[PDB]
């Protein structure tokens, strides 16, 4: 279903609160994003990890140069956090993503996996900044 | 759902500060920061 | 700190005249002629442009942001 | 205050660049 898949969709507004938070390769790795490829067609890709690009760009108020190593079945390339859209996974896009996953041979993640992974972002949002992370963030 | 929005000292940048947290700004890092105007019905009589 | 809106004694509006007073003093006019060129006959209203101190500039020097 | 999108702020595409 597309409705259950949109629970872990990392919108463009949520990513602005974890631009310098540690453990970025643990909570983010597993969710899906509607990266804009482009004319209005979109392609859902899996978050394999985290990369850093050499180009610095501004995203509204804040600004980050980090990349996002995504992959849609087999085609993989470097992307940016500015091209991500806030729209939800449509039925056509969901069917295209399912077909790409079936063709690539990657097993579809189980429903329990998404159910237990959606809580990671919720628990990280309310995380008390008691340790020594503010200094790294400001630096 | 009010995260107690505060304003930095010199940078004048909005910061979300909760209880049991150090009072430091999201960048640079200072120790002085003020609050925002209330949302109440501030109504004066021009007398 | 800022020009008042009206003269305390009389009540004539003087708030809309500080900038014009500065301009007239700027060009060539001096105070004794500028005051009656603006239209201030009573001596009570003339203190508003002579006695006033413009402290709002120093306050504006402490810009909050940028 | 999770995501005040209200759509968005004109999201850029990859190939336009
Ligand atoms: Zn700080
Ligand atoms: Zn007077």
């Amino acid at each position: 279903l597309p409705e259950e898949l949109n629970r872990v969709r990392l919108s463009r507004h949520k990513l602005e609160r974890w631009c310098h938070m540690p453990f970025f390769a643990k909570t983010v790795t597993g969710c899906f994003v509607r990266i804009g490829i482009g004319k209005p067609v979109y392609r859902v890709a899996e978050i394999t990890g985290v990369v850093e690009t050499a180009k610095v760009y501004q995203l509204g108020g804040t600004r980050t140069n980090k990349g996002l190593q995504l992959r849609h079945g087999n085609d993989q390339r470097v992307f940016r956090l500015e091209f991500v859209s806030n729209q939800e996974f449509t039925e056509s896009e969901f069917m295209k993503w399912k077909e790409a996953m079936f063709s690539a041979g990657m097993q579809l993640p189980t429903l329990d996996e998404i159910n237990k992974k959606e809580l990671s972002i919720k628990e990280a949002l309310n995380y008390k900044f008691n340790d020594q992370d503010i200094e790294e963030i400001v630096k | 759902q009010q995260p107690m929005i505060y304003i930095c000292g010199e940078c004048h940048t909005e910061n979300e500060i909760k209880s049991r947290d150090p009072i430091r700004c999201r960048e640079c890092g200072y120790r002085i920061m003020y609050k925002k105007r209330t949302k109440r019905l501030v109504v004066f009589d021009a007398r | 700190m800022i020009i008042p809106v009206r003269c305390f004694t009389c009540g004539k509006i003087v708030g809309n005249k500080w900038e014009a007073y500065l301009g007239l003093l700027q060009a060539e006019y001096t105070e004794g002629d500028a005051l009656d060129a603006l239209g201030l006959k009573r001596y009570c209203c003339r203190r508003m442009l002579l006695a006033h101190v413009d402290l709002i500039e120093k306050l504006l020097n402490y810009a909050p942001l940028e | 205050t999770s995501t005040y999108g209200r759509y968005g702020s004109q999201t850029p595409m990859y190939g336009s660049g």
